[PDB]
């Protein structure tokens, strides 16, 4: 029903948010940023 | 109908719940319906199925709080069936459990349980256990009351409750808290291997006392100091149920004579008494340590005692004895005879994955700043172990904590529980107690599973084919190089200039073969040889072969040589201490161990010949600068996550790189993204590495690889024939 | 058994050794079999403990005791002769030794077969085949290796049935069959524990896998068969058997098999010793080894002891440049010693192996020694045929293959440069083969493809050495 289907929004959610190349490449990136901003 | 086998699960969510597939069409539910799990004792749980593609087509896999909820251990079976008629409940109420929740105060709502429960859509069922993390605690919470029955789904819109005496635990009902398989990090592969010799004789005993095939009566774990053999015994006797007595040298050998036999015979004698048991005996060295080490009566009586202990395990049925040492030949040789501790397992040192896993594990409880990488200090911590590790973390832990307590003056019995929850451990905490930490395996052997791929090397196309029917051929058709007559070659060697991917090749093709990496660098041998210590070599063999299938890579077989003079040499011939022990375990060492031998080299003309003799290192490939297609190839690989901008001419850049080799482009690839984020930083005081970056990149970068050497390389591959 | 005595205090070990003694002969006739007897009464130089000083001399005493314990046998096990104390092997005690050994692939088969007597195999397994496999493994590993099969089987099964009770059902069981999957994969998680000692057995090689050298066949004929099976010639013509040859010749013409293939011939065991396990005894200063494998050779007798690469010294001394000292050294002269006090009546014939005769100690070639020589030419043409042909007796080749033209063409190459040849070869149909899946026979476009590659691995220069040194020798 409609409330499982809730759940169903919630469980799928935290399962991509647990398995998440845009954000390494950003990391990396803002790592760097800040190493150049200081020398 | 609906009965499938209990697995552990990937996903961490409690209210989650994995299915393969075929078992979402046969049970007709969507994926993200709600469930029903029917366990022991006339208990259930509601959980969330969601699908993946790991998942075995007759298996559930669920993490331990649902396990526990259904009072189910892995391995047993339970029922699904599913109840889409699941409503949203009104009121909740959620008491802690004393066992957890001491030495704390605050409101345990705010903290733990409302962004637990917060528009979380969690199927929950009255008598539930659950754990929130956080704080640096882990609290786990019993649903007590709630106006639905028996079970309902928690709504943004619904009252949760938390008013009255904590919970006293139940003593059928075992911690969350308690060590288990997930507290457990790299050396994955060593656990399962124990999982599969123990669990069998003591989930099912009337299985093994019924048939003729005996059960293995010990394993013997070994490795350096903090690598979790004692976590790996008690998970396994957690997980199964079986009762766990612990032993360790310094509590048998503090007793007197007349004691510390009769204390070790108990410890038997207990085990039985409460079998299905494992008795575990840590620092196994300090009670039977080789006979040879030892000049003392007391001592030598009490290894004749532990051995005829061991014996009497025929007719203590369903008693296992495993027992942790730093080196399987530090202890009495006749405990590893047959019967007695005749399986042994190297659990050895977590690779950079492992120790990966081992600070997210021991960070689970830790509120990290955003600024936290676990992955750089994985690939630092290089010789640590997770003892090492655990120490990192607990000692970021107190130095974020010293920083806000001194500001904040709240002295109590008590610690606020608000107080911990805000309080994040940032790189600083992280980066300081890092340079503290002193690695224990500085200089010990690590086995580590390469994470490099074929789409990582660029060019060297047919070697990437010779490397397979070398490598997996002989195991994959192994029809017919039997019906051919075919010998396998045992080992291949590289030559060439330095940096063309000799390294990468064997990492690769033990990647895809999915076998271990072993690799050994030059300063070994050297040590090896100028200490006299050339029995190292067999313990280099020896981890290959226990590791099998594996690819031991020699790097720096020249590195002796040089040494040795070189080019001018001294009065003696190519043998040594060190090659005679290598030749000599390559000669005893059958291809059926599935151990791959790959050497490499910059002076190929300096290489005993013996070596290259057949039934050794026979193959020779030659590995030269890359051609026009294959530094390109190599500048795509290098940058194929990397934001290059349409204006980036890679083919020009490597018609210009002509005497560049692999590593020199890899070079200009990070110095052209470097100076892209220069920029960046710049015009705030970009998007895209641009044809300016790659082109001001050719300005610092040079060959590594000069026309003599390229001369003397090709006129060597041409002497070869 | 050594643990049960040893974990017992001063006063109640001695009492118990005695009472078995007592009760054997009461229930005479009777067997004492004393296991780990290392563990009871080693070597007196490893120990110096009043208890186990004691415990020495009171097994000593009751051993003597036996000429009154009519009927009473004492059997012992021990891992070597040369770990317990001495005093036990004389005159009477312990007089009489066994050498139990390691079983060869024949008797890992039998014992394959008796410990899966009673299970159910599918039609894909093959014992012959594990034998083989099973290499360095005891009798211990093989049943280990059986119950991890056996188990893998029931696992598979056990898990489908779900079939949970206090008893086993015997048709569950007797419809249990186990595979070749179950073996291969008990076999990789097996670990054979004597892989690392000395493995002494009668070769497979015959006179069939050599080819060429008719004339060297029968040399070794007349050295090794004839003194043994004529004797009654050798006697009344005062001949003395020649004790070893030494062979000398180019690398890769057959050196080792034309030692064991005489060994097979003379139902002999051969024991193989290498040029680097000759070096680790030079490096490590630990010559007296030379003295066990000697000893070994007499225990196994009739034997053939090759030693391979015999300059593999000399050559780590400098070899062409070399240093101060002469010919001589530690291991050499142990190896010289024990062939000097060996006699022919033990059936011990030795056989040696040099790349560089002109490098090796002249004293092995006296009489005594090493004292006849056997030169080993490259192979020519008609052996060149036989050599290819016997490197592919086995193997499925064409019938369009042309393989005394091979001969023809490799006139520089040795045995060893024809054998990967024909290795080649099949490398290149194996690949034929495995691509028409994605061939029943190596054809002769294999052979002249692999042609491309194949080098002779020995030049002018060096022939002319061997062609000297054998002139000089007449
Ligand atoms: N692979 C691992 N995964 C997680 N934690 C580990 C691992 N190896 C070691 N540890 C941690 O390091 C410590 C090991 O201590 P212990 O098991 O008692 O080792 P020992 O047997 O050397 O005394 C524990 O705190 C454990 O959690
Ligand atoms: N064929 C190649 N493709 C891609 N990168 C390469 C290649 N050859 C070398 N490299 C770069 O050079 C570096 C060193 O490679 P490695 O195999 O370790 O060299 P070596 O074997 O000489 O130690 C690698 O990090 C890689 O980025
Ligand atoms: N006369 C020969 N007949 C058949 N095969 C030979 C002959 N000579 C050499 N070979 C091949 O060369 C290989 C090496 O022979 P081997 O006797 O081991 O050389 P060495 O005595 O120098 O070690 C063998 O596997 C064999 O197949």
């Amino acid at each position: 029903t409609n409330e499982a289907q809730m759940a169903a929004a919630a469980a799928l959610a935290r399962l991509e948010q647990k398995q998440s190349s845009q954000d390494t490449i950003r990391n990396q990136v803002r790592k760097e940023l800040q190493a150049e901003a200081t020398v | 109908p609906n009965r499938l086998i209990v697995d552990e699960a990937i996903n961490e969510d409690n209210s989650v719940v994995s299915l393969s597939q075929p078992k979402m069409d046969e049970l007709q539910l969507f994926r993200g319906d709600t469930v029903l799990l029917k366990g022991k004792k006339r208990r259930e749980a509601v959980c969330i199925v969601l699908s993946d593609d790991t998942c075995s087509d007759e298996k559930i896999r669920m993490n331990r709080v649902v396990r526990n909820n259904l009072r189910v251990r892995l391995g047993d079976v339970i029922s699904i069936q599913p109840c889409p008629d699941v409503k949203y409940g009104k009121r909740i109420h959620v008491l802690p459990i004393d066992d957890t929740v001491e030495g704390i105060t605050g409101n345990l709502f705010e903290v733990y349980l409302k962004p637990y429960f917060l528009e979380a859509y969690r199927p929950i069922r009255k008598g539930d256990i659950f754990l929130v993390r956080g704080g640096m605690r882990a609290v786990e919470f019993k649903v007590v009351e709630t106006d639905p029955s028996p079970y309902c789904i928690v709504a943004p819109d619904t009252v949760i409750h938390c008013e009255g005496e904590p919970i006293k635990r139940e003593d059928e009902e075992e911690s969350l808290n308690e060590v288990g398989y997930d507290d457990i990090g790299g050396c994955r592969k060593q656990l399962a291997q124990i999982k599969e010799m123990v669990e069998l004789p003591l989930r099912h005993p009337a299985l093994f006392k019924a048939i003729g095939v005996k059960p293995p009566r010990g394993i013997l774990l070994y490795g350096p100091p903090g690598t979790g053999k004692t976590l790996i015994a008690r998970a396994v006797a957690n997980e199964t149920g079986a009762f766990f007595f612990l032993i360790n040298g310094p509590e048998i050998m503090s007793k007197l004579a007349g004691e510390s036999e009769s204390n070790l015979r108990k410890a038997f004698e207990e085990a039985e008494k409460n079998a299905p048991a494992i008795i575990f005996i840590d620092e196994l060295d300090a009670i039977a340590p080789k006979r040879e080490k030892t000049h003392g009566e007391v001592e030598r009586r009490i290894v004749s005692q532990l051995l005829t202990l061991m014996d009497g395990l025929k007719q203590r049925a369903h008693v296992i004895v495993m027992a942790a040492t730093n080196r399987p030949n530090s202890i009495d040789p006749a405990l590893r005879r047959f019967g007695r501790f005749d399986r042994e397992v190297d659990i050895g040192i977590p690779d950079a994955t492992g120790r990966l896993e081992i600070l997210q594990i021991h960070t689970k409880n830790m509120k990290l700043a955003d600024d936290v990488d676990l992955e750089q200090v994985a690939n630092e911590t290089h010789g640590h172990v997770g003892a090492d590790l655990a120490a990192l973390c607990s000692e970021a832990a107190l130095q974020a904590i010293r920083k806000k307590m001194d500001l904040i003056d709240l002295e109590d019995e008590t610690i606020d529980a608000e107080v911990m929850n805000s309080l994040a451990v940032t790189m600083d905490d992280f980066r300081w107690a890092l340079s503290q930490s002193n690695p224990s395996a500085l200089r010990e052997t690590v086995v580590e599973v390469p994470q490099v791929t074929w789409e990582d090397i660029g060019g060297l196309e047919d070697v990437k084919r010779e490397l397979q029917e070398l490598v997996q051929y002989p195991v994959e058709h192994p029809d017919k190089f039997l019906k051919f007559g075919m010998t396998p070659s045992k080992g291949v060697l590289f030559y060439g200039p330095p940096g063309c991917g000799k390294t990468l090749l064997a990492k690769a093709i033990a990647n895809e073969c999915q076998a271990n990496f072993i690799s050994i660098k030059g300063p070994e041998l050297l040590t090896m040889w100028f200490g006299e210590s050339e029995a190292n070599v067999r313990e280099i063999f020896d981890k290959a072969r226990q590791a099998a299938p594996c690819v031991l890579f020699f790097d720096e077989l020249d590195s002796i040589a040089k040494a040795r003079g070189g080019n001018i040499g001294d009065g003696g011939g190519a043998a040594d201490r060190v090659i005679n022990q290598i030749l000599t375990e390559m000669d005893g060492m059958s291809t059926k161990k599935n151990v791959f031998i790959i050497g490499a080299t910059n002076r190929p003309d300096i290489i005993d010949p013996a070596i290259l003799r057949p039934g050794r290192l026979d193959q020779l490939i030659y590995i030269p600068l890359p051609d026009e297609k294959s530094r390109v190839a190599i500048l795509k690989a290098n940058l194929r996550k990397s934001p290059v901008a349409k204006d980036v001419d890679l083919e020009f850049l490597a018609k210009m790189t002509n005497g560049f080799s692999g590593a020199d482009l890899t070079e200009i690839c990070q110095r052209a993204c470097k100076l892209a984020i220069r920029e960046s930083i710049e015009s705030e005081i970009v998007p895209e590495i641009r044809r300016d970056h790659f082109e001001e990149a050719m300005r610092f970068a040079r060959r590594s690889v000069s026309d003599n050497d390229i001369r003397k390389y090709e006129m060597f591959a041409q002497t070869l024939q």
